[PDB]
C-alpha cells in the first residue's frame, strides 16, 4: 500500500512561499496516495503558473516536491519602435499577460514575437520582424529585450475588376473605399491598406440595385509581391443580364400574421429587379414582427430564375422565432458619464420585450455621441430562465477634453481664424461647455456657451451663451460704421421628429454704435429712435440694450450630408424686441435649398437655392441698419461682390479727422462737399429676396475612380435688395430704393471637393443683367470657413 | 486628481432593519450585501494608522 | 405635451387573444410558465401571483394596456384568473 | 519631473533611504528607491516587508492600477502570511478609491465590498475591521443608491415595470439602507400607473410602518 | 539595407549592341513582360498594349501595333513566348492574345478565367495559361479554344501567382500558389498526383525543371525539393532558395533567392559549391547563362556578371537607368533584356 504522506517537502522554492505550494496540492500530509493522485498533483502545481518544471516524488516517508520557478521579469527595455511609443507597447503587453513584476513562460517567447508582429498587420507594416532577446541575472531574474524591425508600409497598387462588361472597371472602383488606383494629390480619398472588409458589398449592392439578380463574386485575391511592399487586389465576378420582379411568395413560420404580410411583400408588376427594396422588405418584416413582440426574426431570400421570361420571382423565409424579456439593462465602463447619460439613449426598456433591433440602436446612439472609444454590446440569458436576459453595454471612454484651432480663406471674408476650447462632457452629465472665439476681415467675436441635451427627458435641450461681437462696416464693404455689441442667449431646442426641430429662447443684446460716416438712409433710422447728430462729422455714438424673443424651425431631408443629390433644407428664424427695449422691430429669415435628381444613378442633380428676408419698425421707429440683409458675394448670388446687392448710401456733406491729405474720399468738404452725393458703398436693407438655380453635372475631363469627388453646377442665380422705408419722393434726384423690381442675374460654373487645405468650392460666375453701383467679383472661393 | 484616505464614509447613514407590517413581509434578505456583526472596537478614520507593521 | 419626440415605451409583457385561452383553472406554474412566460412580477410576499401587464404605452396615445392577473395557492396550483381590458 | 535611475548602492542603505522618503510623505521617490529594491531582490529574508510598503507606497501617490497588482502578487505567493490580512485591507482601500466618494459604473465599490467582507470574515480581530466595517456601512449605502437613481430615471421615463423590479432588487439586496426606503414611495408610485392599487397599497403598508 | 554595387575590375567590356525604346513599360508594378528572340526577330511589350517587332542585329522596327481601343491599357503582363509562328501574350483583363510574326496582326483571341500573368506555354496543339484565380487552362494553338480547366486550390493571402508549367512525356508540370507543384494529363487536364513542399509557421507569411526523370520545384518560402516524375516524391530536400526563377546546367544548379543571393548546388544532393552574398537585398531578376557566365540585372540598372565554378564577379555594367524587373532571355547566341520604361538592350 501506498503512499503514507508522513511529511511533506519542497526545494527550489523562490518567490512562491511554502504555503502557496502546500496550498494547491491535491495531496497534503497524512493521505495515502498512489501513482494517480501523484499525477494530478504535478499538473495542479503547472496550472499555477509559477513553475516551467515541476517534479514530485517519493522519499522514505517523506513526499518530496522539487520545482523550478518562472524567471522573474526584471525590465523591457524597446528598441527600434519608430512608429509606436514606448508607453503604449507596455500596456499591450500588461494586457496580455507580460509585464514587469510578473514572470514570462520561456515558451511564450515566440508567441510575443508574433502576438507584436499582428499589431504591425492592424497598420501596413506587412515586412516586420519583432525579435526577442532573453538574457540572465544574478538572481533569478531576466531583462526582456525586444527588437523591432518595420521596412514599409505597403501601398495597394492596384485594384482589378474581371468578368464585368455591362460597367467599366474603373467605374465601380469611384465607390468605395478603399481604393488605390491613383492617389491623387485633386482627391482626398488616400490609398492604404487593411480588411476590406465588405467593400464587395458595395460592388454586390451596384450590380444588384441594376437588376443583376444572378450577380456572385467567385473570388477576390489579395495579392502582394515579392517585395513584401506591394498589395494588389482582384476580384472576379460574374454578372446576369436583365432580371424583372414578377411576384414573392411567402414561406415559413409567420406567427399568424399573413395577412399584413402580404401587403410589404406586394409588388407592381413587371419592374426591375432592386436589391435594397429586397433587403427593404426583409427588414420591414423583421420590424412587424418586433412590432408584435419578436426578438429575433430571421428573414431569408432568395431569387427564383426564370430564364424563359429574364424574370425573377423572390422566394422569402420567415422565421419569427421566440419571445425574450429585458431583467436589467446594466452598463460597464463608464467611471465618468453617470449612469443617466447612456440610459438615456437607448430604445429597448429594462423589463419591457426584447427586439434585437432595439439593442443594436442602443450602441449607435451611444457612439454617435462620441463620448466613448469603443461600444460593445452583450445579452446574457439570466441563469435558470429561458427568455428572461440581461443586455449589458461595455465602454470605453473617450477624453472629450479638445483644444481645436483652424484656418480659412475666401474671396467672402478673406483669412478667417477659428479658435477655442470646448468640453463635451462636463464633468460627465451629458452637458456642453465651451469657450469658442473667431477671426475675420471684418468681424470678430468670442462665446461662452453652456449646453443641456436632454433639458426634459423626451430631448429637449436649453442652451446658455454669452458673447462678444466687433463689426467694421467698411471692410464688409458697406458704410463706414462700428457696431460694438455683447449680450446673452438662453433657448430651447424642441426635437419634435427627426426630420424636424423647433428653437425658442429669450436674449439681451446690447449694441453700442460708433464712428458712423452721415448718410440719408443710416440718418433716418437715428430719428425714427430719437437721436440728432451732427451731419457734418464723423464721430458718434449710440448705444441700444434690447431684449428679443426668438423662434426658430429646421427642417432636413437631404439624403447625403456632404454632397446633397435628393431631399431639401428648410430654415426658418425670426426675431422680435418684446416691450422694454430701446429698438422696436421685428425679422424673419428665410432659406430654402431643395436638390432633385433625373436619373438611376443620381448624377444629374437640379438644384433650387431661394433665401427671403423682412424686417420693419413697430411703434414709429425703424429697423436697425447693424440687422439689414445683404446679397452678392459667394454664397448669396455669385457673380456679384459681398453685400453689394441693393440700396446705397446717400453721404452728406461732411468734414473728419482722416486726415484729409491727398487720397480718396467720400462727399469730403475738402473735396467739395455741398450737398448730398451718391456713392457705390452699399448697406443693404430691410427687405432681400434672392434664388438660385443651378444644374449639377458629371465632371468632363477624368473619366477615372475620380468624377464622384468633384461636383461641377451651371448655375442661374439672381434676387434683390430694397428698402421699404426710403422717402422716394424728398429725393427725387435720386434712384428709388424703395422698388423690389430691381432684379439682379448671373450664371456660371461651380467647382467642389474636400482637399488638404480643407473644402473647396470655387464659381466663376458673370452678371449679365446688373445696375448702377453694382461692383462685379466674378471668381470666388472658399478653402475652410 | 484622485481620492485621498479622507473621512467621507464616516457621514454614511446607518444601517436599520426595516418593519414589515400585518398580512404582509419582506423580501427575503440574500447572502451577499450583508455586514457580519462586529463589536470591534478599533480607531477610524485618520486615527488607523495604515502603514504597514510588520516584526523582525 | 403636443409635438414632442418620445421614442418608444413598452413594459415586460405581451399577450396575444390566443395564448390566454392555453391557461385553465388548475395548472401548474411549469404549464403556465411555458404558455406564456415568464410573468415578470411576482409580488413580495405572504402570497403568490404572477402578474402579466401587457404594456403598450410607446406612443403619444395611447395610453393603452391590459393586465391579467393570476393567483395560486400554497402548492402552485392555479385557483383563481383576472383579466382585464383596460382602462377606460 | 521624477528621477528614474537607481544607483548601486549597499543594501541597508538604501532601505534606510527609502525609508526617510515614507516617513516625510515623499512617495513618488520612496517607491523609486523601493521598486528597485525588490526589482534586483525579490526573495531576501525580509522582501515581505519591501512588497508590503510597495502597496503603502502606490496607495498615498495616487497610483491605484499599480497598488492591486502588487497586492494580488502578495496574496497569490503568500496567503498565509502574518499580516495578509492587511493586504487585503489595502485591496479594498484601493477599489474604494476607484470609487465615486455617484452611480459611476459602482463596481469598484461593489469589488471593495468583497475585499472588506473578506477581511471581517477570516480576520474578525484584525486591526483594521472595525474602520472596514464603517467603509462596509457606506459601500452598502450607495449599491442601493445605484439602483435608486436607476429606479429614478425610469420613473421619469415611464418604466413602471423596471421600477417596481429594481425597487423589489432593492429591498431584496438591500433591505437596511436609506435608499432603499427613499426608493419605496416610486414602487408604490409605479403600481398606481398600472393600475395595480391593490399591490401600491401593500407599499404604502411598509411606507407607513417606517420612518426615514 | 540593401548591400551596395560591388567594385568588380571588369575582365572585360560589356557593352549595347543595340537599344529600342517600346512604350512605357511595365513601371512600379510587378508584370512579367520579358522580350522573346526567334528567328533573329526580337518580340517585345509594354503593358499599354504596344508590341512591336525588333531585329536581334540592330533593333529596327518591322511592325508596331497596340492591342489597345478608345486608350485604355491593354493590361499585357503575361508572355511573351513566342511558338510556330504565333506571338502569345497573357493580358490582367483575362484576355489572351495570339499575334502573327508577319504582320504583328491578331489571329486569335480567348477569354480566359482570370488574370493572365503566367507567361504562356506552348506543349503540342495547346497553349498554357494559369490564371491568378488558380486556373490552369490549356487554350488551343489553332483556334484558341478552351480545350480544359483545372482548378489549383486557392490560398488565403497570395503571391503574384504564378507558374509557367512545363511538359514531360504526357503531362503538364505545373506549381500552385499555395504550395503543391502539380502533374496533370495535356490531352484531359486530368490531375496524376500532388506534393506538398511548404512549412507553416502560423499564421507568419515558380517554373519546375525536368531532368532525366527528376523534377526540380521551389517553395514560395524557399525550400528546395526534387521529384520523382512518375509518382511525385520527393527525393531530396535544402531549405535555401526562392523566387524569382532558377536553372541547371547539366549537374550544377544556380538560383536566386529572395535575399538575392547567388549560389550554385550539385544536381545530386543539392549541396553547396559558393555563395555570393554582395548582390544581397538588391532587386536581381532570374539568372541565365550567356556564354560561360551567370548574367543577373538589379533595380538599379546593373548587370553582373558571376563566375559560375566559385560565384566570383566577372563583369559589371550599368545599362539602364530605370531598373530591370523581368527576366533576361539568351538565344541564339544573343542576350536581350527589357527595362522597367520598356527598352530593350541586347548585351555585347
Amino acid at each position: 500500500e501506498g503512499f503514507v504522506v508522513k511529511d511533506i517537502h519542497f526545494e527550489g522554492l523562490q518567490r512562491v512561499a511554502v504555503g502557496a505550494a502546500l496550498l494547491s496540492m491535491p495531496v497534503r500530509t497524512g493521505d495515502t496516495v498512489n501513482d494517480e493522485d501523484i499525477s494530478n498533483t504535478i499538473r495542479a502545481l503547472f496550472a499555477t503558473g509559477n513553475f516551467e518544471d515541476v517534479r514530485v516524488l517519493r522519499d522514505g516517508d517523506t513526499l518530496l516536491v522539487q520545482v523550478k520557478e518562472r524567471p522573474t521579469i526584471a525590465s523591457i527595455t524597446f528598441s527600434g519602435n519608430k512608429s509606436v511609443k514606448d508607453d503604449m507597447l507596455k500596456q499591450n503587453l500588461e494586457a496580455s499577460g507580460v509585464r514587469v513584476g510578473e514572470s514570462l513562460d520561456r515558451t511564450t517567447i515566440a508567441d510575443i514575437e508574433k502576438g507584436l508582429e499582428d499589431f504591425y498587420y492592424s497598420v501596413g507594416k506587412y515586412s516586420a520582424s519583432v525579435k526577442a532577446v532573453v538574457t540572465p541575472l544574478p538572481r533569478n531574474r531576466v531583462d526582456l529585450k525586444l527588437v523591432f524591425q518595420e521596412g514599409v508600409s505597403a501601398e495597394i497598387q492596384q485594384i482589378n475588376i474581371v468578368g464585368n462588361h455591362a460597367f467599366t472597371t474603373d467605374e465601380l472602383i469611384s465607390h468605395f473605399q478603399l481604393r488605390d488606383e491613383v492617389p491623387w494629390w485633386v482627391g482626398d480619398r488616400k490609398y492604404q491598406k487593411q480588411k476590406l472588409a465588405g467593400d464587395l458589398e458595395t460592388l454586390r449592392s451596384y450590380y444588384l440595385d441594376r437588376g443583376y439578380a444572378r450577380f456572385n463574386i467567385d473570388s477576390t485575391q489579395v495579392s502582394l509581391t515579392p517585395d513584401k511592399k506591394g498589395i494588389y487586389v482582384t476580384v472576379n465576378i460574374t454578372e446576369g443580364d436583365q432580371y424583372k420582379l414578377s411576384g414573392v411568395e411567402v414561406s415559413g413560420n409567420l406567427a399568424g400574421h399573413s395577412a399584413e404580410i402580404e401587403q410589404l411583400t406586394k409588388i407592381e408588376p413587371g419592374e426591375l429587379y432592386n436589391g435594397t427594396k429586397v433587403t427593404k422588405m426583409e427588414d420591414d418584416i423583421k420590424k412587424l414582427l418586433g412590432r408584435y413582440g419578436y426578438a429575433y426574426p430571421r428573414v431569408q431570400s432568395m431569387p427564383e430564375i426564370n430564364d424563359a421570361d429574364k424574370t425573377v420571382k423572390l422566394r422569402v423565409n420567415v422565421d419569427a422565432g421566440n419571445r425574450f424579456y429585458v431583467r436589467k439593462i446594466r452598463f460597464e465602463g463608464n467611471d465618468t458619464s453617470k449612469d443617466a447619460v447612456l440610459r438615456r439613449e437607448m430604445r429597448q426598456m429594462e423589463g419591457a420585450w426584447l427586439g434585437s433591433d432595439l439593442v443594436d440602436q442602443g450602441k449607435e446612439r451611444l457612439n454617435r455621441l462620441g463620448f466613448f472609444e469603443t461600444v460593445d454590446t452583450d445579452t446574457q440569458r439570466v441563469p435558470g430562465s429561458p427568455d428572461q436576459v440581461d443586455v449589458v453595454y461595455k465602454v470605453k471612454e473617450r477624453n472629450t477634453g479638445s483644444f481645436n484651432f483652424g484656418i480659412g480663406y475666401g474671396t467672402e471674408s478673406g483669412v478667417s481664424f477659428q479658435a477655442g476650447v470646448q468640453q463635451d462632457n462636463w464633468l460627465g452629465t451629458g452637458y456642453a461647455v465651451g469657450i469658442n472665439g473667431t477671426k475675420n476681415d471684418y468681424q470678430t467675436y468670442a462665446e461662452l456657451s453652456v449646453t443641456n441635451p436632454y433639458f426634459t427627458v423626451d430631448g429637449v435641450s436649453l442652451g446658455g451663451r454669452l458673447f462678444y461681437n466687433d463689426f467694421q462696416a467698411d471692410d464688409a464693404d458697406l458704410s463706414d460704421y462700428t457696431n460694438k455689441s455683447y449680450g446673452t442667449d438662453v433657448t430651447l431646442g424642441f426635437p419634435i421628429n427627426e426630420y424636424n426641430s423647433l428653437r425658442a429662447g429669450l436674449g439681451y443684446v446690447h449694441n453700442s454704435l460708433s464712428n458712423m460716416q452721415p448718410q440719408v438712409a443710416m440718418w433716418r433710422y437715428l430719428y425714427s429712435m430719437g437721436e440728432h447728430p451732427s451731419t457734418s462729422d464723423q464721430d458718434n455714438s449710440f448705444k441700444t440694450d434690447d431684449f428679443t424673443f426668438n423662434y426658430g424651425w429646421t427642417y432636413n431631408k437631404l439624403d447625403r450630408g456632404y454632397f446633397p443629390t435628393d431631399g431639401s433644407r428648410v430654415n426658418l428664424t425670426g426675431k422680435v424686441t418684446i416691450p422694454g427695449s430701446d429698438n422696436e422691430y421685428y425679422k424673419v429669415t428665410l432659406d430654402t435649398a431643395t436638390y432633385v435628381p433625373i436619373d438611376d444613378d443620381h448624377k444629374w442633380v437640379v438644384l433650387g437655392r431661394t433665401r427671403w428676408g423682412y424686417g420693419d419698425g413697430l411703434g414709429g421707429k425703424e429697423m436697425p441698419f447693424y440687422e439689414n440683409f445683404y446679397a452678392g458675394g459667394s454664397s448669396t448670388v455669385r457673380g456679384f461682390q459681398s453685400n453689394t446687392i441693393g440700396p446705397k448710401a446717400v453721404y452728406f456733406p461732411h468734414q473728419a479727422s482722416n486726415y484729409d491729405p491727398d487720397y480718396d474720399y467720400e462727399c469730403a468738404t475738402q473735396d467739395g462737399a455741398k450737398d448730398l452725393c451718391k456713392s457705390d458703398d452699399a448697406v443693404g436693407g430691410n427687405a432681400m429676396a434672392v434664388a438660385s438655380l443651378e444644374f449639377i453635372t458629371p465632371t468632363p475631363f477624368i473619366s477615372d475612380k475620380y468624377a464622384n469627388s468633384v461636383r461641377t453646377s451651371f448655375f442661374w442665380d439672381m434676387g434683390t435688395v430694397w428698402d421699404t422705408n426710403w422717402d422716394s419722393s424728398q429725393y427725387s434726384g435720386y434712384p428709388d430704393y424703395s422698388d423690389p423690381s430691381n432684379i439682379r442675374m448671373s450664371a456660371g460654373i461651380a467647382l467642389q471637393w474636400m482637399s488638404p487645405l480643407g473644402p473647396l468650392v470655387f464659381s466663376y460666375a458673370q452678371p449679365f443683367k446688373k445696375y448702377d453701383g453694382d461692383k462685379a467679383e466674378q471668381f470666388q472661393f472658399n478653402i475652410g470657413k | 486628481r484622485q481620492v485621498s484616505g479622507d473621512e467621507a464614509y464616516l457621514e454614511a447613514a446607518p444601517l436599520a432593519e426595516l418593519h414589515a407590517p400585518a398580512g404582509m413581509i419582506l423580501p427575503v434578505t440574500s447572502g451577499d450585501y450583508a455586514i457580519p456583526v462586529t463589536n470591534g472596537s478599533g480607531a477610524v478614520g485618520k486615527a488607523l494608522d495604515i502603514r504597514p507593521p510588520a516584526q523582525p | 405635451e403636443r409635438v414632442v419626440y418620445r421614442p418608444d415605451i413598452n413594459q415586460g409583457n405581451y399577450l396575444t387573444a390566443n395564448d390566454v385561452s392555453k391557461i385553465r383553472v388548475g395548472m401548474t406554474q411549469q404549464q403556465v410558465a411555458y404558455a406564456l412566460g415568464t410573468p415578470l412580477m411576482s409580488d413580495p410576499f405572504g402570497t403568490n401571483t404572477w402578474f402579466y401587464v401587457f404594456r403598450q404605452q410607446p406612443g403619444h396615445e395611447g395610453v393603452t394596456q391590459q393586465t391579467l392577473t393570476l393567483t395560486f395557492n400554497s402548492s402552485g396550483v392555479l385557483t383563481n384568473i383576472d383579466n382585464k381590458p383596460a382602462l377606460s | 519631473g521624477s528621477k528614474e535611475e537607481v544607483p548601486d548602492n549597499p543594501p541597508n542603505e538604501i532601505y534606510a533611504t527609502a525609508q526617510q522618503k515614507l516617513q516625510d510623505g515623499n512617495w513618488r521617490q520612496a517607491i523609486t528607491q523601493l521598486e528597485a529594491l525588490d526589482n534586483r531582490y525579490p526573495f531576501g529574508p525580509y522582501s515581505q516587508q519591501v512588497q508590503l510598503d510597495l502597496i503603502y507606497a502606490y496607495y498615498k501617490n495616487a497610483d491605484l492600477p499599480l497598488a492591486q497588482a502588487a497586492i494580488d502578487r502578495f496574496i497569490r505567493l503568500n496567503p498565509t502570511h502574518p499580516n495578509i490580512d492587511y493586504v487585503m485591507y489595502m485591496r479594498g482601500l484601493t477599489n474604494m478609491a476607484l470609487d465615486d466618494s455617484s452611480d459611476r459604473d459602482p463596481q469598484h465599490a461593489r469589488a471593495a465590498f468583497s475585499d472588506f467582507s473578506k477581511l471581517v470574515r477570516g480576520y474578525p480581530n484584525s486591526q483594521y475591521t472595525t474602520d472596514a466595517t464603517k467603509r462596509l456601512v457606506f459601500l452598502k449605502d450607495r449599491l442601493a443608491k445605484y439602483e435608486y437613481s436607476v429606479a429614478e430615471y425610469y420613473t421619469e421615463r415611464g418604466a413602471w415595470v423596471a421600477v417596481v423590479n429594481r425597487v423589489e432588487g432593492m429591498l431584496r439586496d438591500y433591505p437596511d439602507t436609506q435608499a432603499t426606503r427613499d426608493a419605496l414611495p416610486l414602487m408604490e408610485n409605479a403600481y398606481r400607473q398600472m393600475q395595480m392599487n391593490a399591490q401600491a397599497e401593500k407599499v404604502a403598508k411598509i411606507i407607513a410602518a417606517n420612518s426615514s | 539595407k540593401m548591400s551596395p554595387l560591388p567594385t568588380v575590375e571588369n575582365q572585360f567590356t560589356p557593352t549595347t549592341a543595340w537599344s529600342t525604346s517600346v512604350g512605357s513599360g511595365i513601371g512600379n508594378f510587378y508584370s512579367n513582360l520579358h522580350p522573346a528572340l526567334a528567328d533573329n526577330v526580337v518580340y517585345a511589350a509594354d503593358r499599354a498594349g504596344l508590341v512591336k517587332a525588333l531585329n536581334a542585329d540592330d533593333g529596327k522596327e518591322i511592325w508596331s501595333v497596340s492591342l489597345a481601343e478608345k486608350k485604355e491599357p491593354a493590361l499585357l503582363s503575361g508572355g511573351v513566348t513566342v511558338s510556330g509562328g504565333h506571338v502569345y501574350i497573357g493580358s490582367e483583363k483575362a484576355q489572351v492574345y495570339a499575334l502573327n510574326t508577319s504582320d504583328g496582326t491578331v489571329a486569335w483571341q480567348t477569354k480566359v478565367a482570370g488574370e493572365a500573368l503566367s507567361r504562356p506555354v506552348v506543349s503540342d496543339g495547346l497553349v498554357l495559361i494559369h490564371t491568378s484565380n488558380g486556373q490552369l487552362q490549356a487554350l488551343n494553338e489553332a483556334d484558341g479554344a478552351v480545350k480544359w480547366t483545372v482548378n489549383l486550390d486557392m490560398p488565403s493571402l497570395s503571391l503574384r501567382g504564378e507558374s509557367a508549367p512545363t511538359t514531360a512525356f504526357g503531362a503538364a508540370v505545373v506549381g500552385g500558389d499555395n504550395g503543391r507543384v502539380s502533374a496533370v494529363l495535356m490531352e484531359q487536364g486530368q490531375m496524376i498526383w500532388q506534393q506538398r513542399i511548404s512549412q507553416a509557421t502560423g499564421s507568419t507569411e515558380t517554373t519546375p525543371v525536368v531532368v532525366n526523370g527528376v523534377v526540380f520545384a521551389l517553395a514560395y518560402n524557399g525550400n528546395l525539393t526534387a521529384l520523382d516524375l512518375r509518382s511525385g516524391q520527393i527525393m531530396w530536400k535544402r531549405e535555401l532558395g526562392s523566387v524569382n526563377d532558377f536553372i541547371v546546367d547539366g549537374n550544377r544548379i544556380y538560383l536566386v533567392d529572395q535575399n538575392d543571393r547567388v549560389m550554385a548546388l550539385t544536381i545530386d544532393g543539392g549541396v553547396t559549391l559558393w555563395t555570393q552574398s554582395d548582390l544581397l537585398h538588391r532587386l536581381l531578376t532570374s539568372p541565365v547563362l550567356y556564354n560561360g557566365n551567370l548574367v543577373v540585372g538589379d533595380s538599379e540598372g546593373y548587370l553582373h556578371w558571376i563566375n559560375v565554378e566559385d560565384g566570383r564577379f566577372v563583369a559589371q555594367q550599368k545599362v539602364d537607368s530605370s531598373g530591370f524587373q523581368t527576366e533576361p532571355v539568351a538565344a541564339d547566341g544573343k542576350l536581350l533584356i527589357q527595362a522597367k520604361d520598356g527598352t530593350v538592350y541586347s548585351i555585347t
